[PDB]
């Protein structure tokens, strides 16, 4: 939205974007985690290259 | 599960076998490395490295406890069929003079012509 | 009978090539349009 | 494979240096690009009940 | 409304809302009062869940 009334573009060429949250499961006595993405951060990918 | 609708617990069922324990993994230090169908000693564990680790790499020290044709023996002592058999690591050979070195096995093959012995593996004592 | 055996003989396993884009940039003439070109043999 | 092997391929290499009249010409070079290399592990999982 | 070139748009993805304010009742020398939602506060509920 135009904040102050400046009218920013929408951003193009990116296609699709994806969500890798974190994945976990205590099997055991021992905890096994996926780590996903951290909060904020973000990587932007080129793709099938 | 996150953000399910309701608060929930749950219940961890133990089970302390966890595998066959056949194969053990080590990681190998800096003097350490490993050829594939070998014998080694590898953090006190002693069996058949069943890949090439260099160093850095954890490998698989396979220690089912069978029969080996292993040969790699100090020629000098006779191994006669039935004797306990030692692993050597400062030469990293097979013995049988004991003192320090570690026990790995009961020959069950005595020294033949190629200095091959066939042995049975002791457990990891 | 482990495979690592049959690690070292390169010939035995079957080979296949990572294809990958390998090469060179293209260079380009981007002064032509800027140069106004006379060409003659005798200068 | 276990291991894929890496590609290959050449370029040469020439810098057209100035050529004073009486300089003697500086000859170029080649050389060879590999592609990387790419490995299959094994993952593996089980039960006993 | 734009607000200073600011043209906020309007929250999407609210179904419904409700207003509870409260019942009150005197009952004899005491008042008995259904207390609503505090004035300036508000909650977002997902539904039957």
């Amino acid at each position: 939205h135009l904040l102050n009334g400046s009218m920013y573009p929408s951003i193009k060429n990116i296609s699709t974007v994806i969500y890798y949250d974190g994945w976990e499961v205590t099997v055991g006595k021992k905890t096994y985690s996926y780590k996903g993405v951290t909060p904020g951060k973000g990587y932007l990918i080129r793709p099938k290259r | 599960f996150k953000g399910q609708p309701t608060p929930s617990t749950i219940t961890q069922i133990t089970r302390a076998k966890i595998s066959d324990g056949k194969s053990v993994r080590v990681i190998l230090s800096e003097g350490e490395s490993t050829k594939t169908q070998q014998f080694y000693l590898i953090n006190g564990f002693f069996g058949v490295a069943m890949q090439d680790g260099e160093k850095g790499d954890e490998v698989t020290l396979q220690i089912e406890q069978a029969e080996y044709e292993t040969d790699n023996i100090v020629t000098s002592e006779a191994f006669e069929a039935g004797k306990l058999i030692y692993w050597d690591n400062t030469a990293k050979k097979f013995t049988t003079t004991s003192a320090s070195n570690r026990l790995v096995g009961r020959v069950t093959d005595g020294k033949d012509s190629n200095n091959v012995i066939w042995f049975i593996l002791l457990p990891q004592q | 009978m482990t495979f690592s055996s049959t690690s070292n003989l390169k010939e035995l396993l079957r080979k296949v090539v990572l294809d990958v884009e390998l090469g060179r940039e293209q260079v380009q003439l981007l002064y032509k349009p800027i140069y106004d070109s006379i060409a003659d043999s005798n200068l | 494979p276990q291991v894929m092997d890496a590609k290959w391929a050449l370029q040469g290499n020439c810098v057209f240096l100035e050529h004073i009249e009486g300089e003697e010409i500086k000859f170029g070079t080649i050389n060879a690009e590999n592609g990387p290399v790419a490995r299959i592990q094994t993952y593996a999982t089980g039960f006993e009940y």
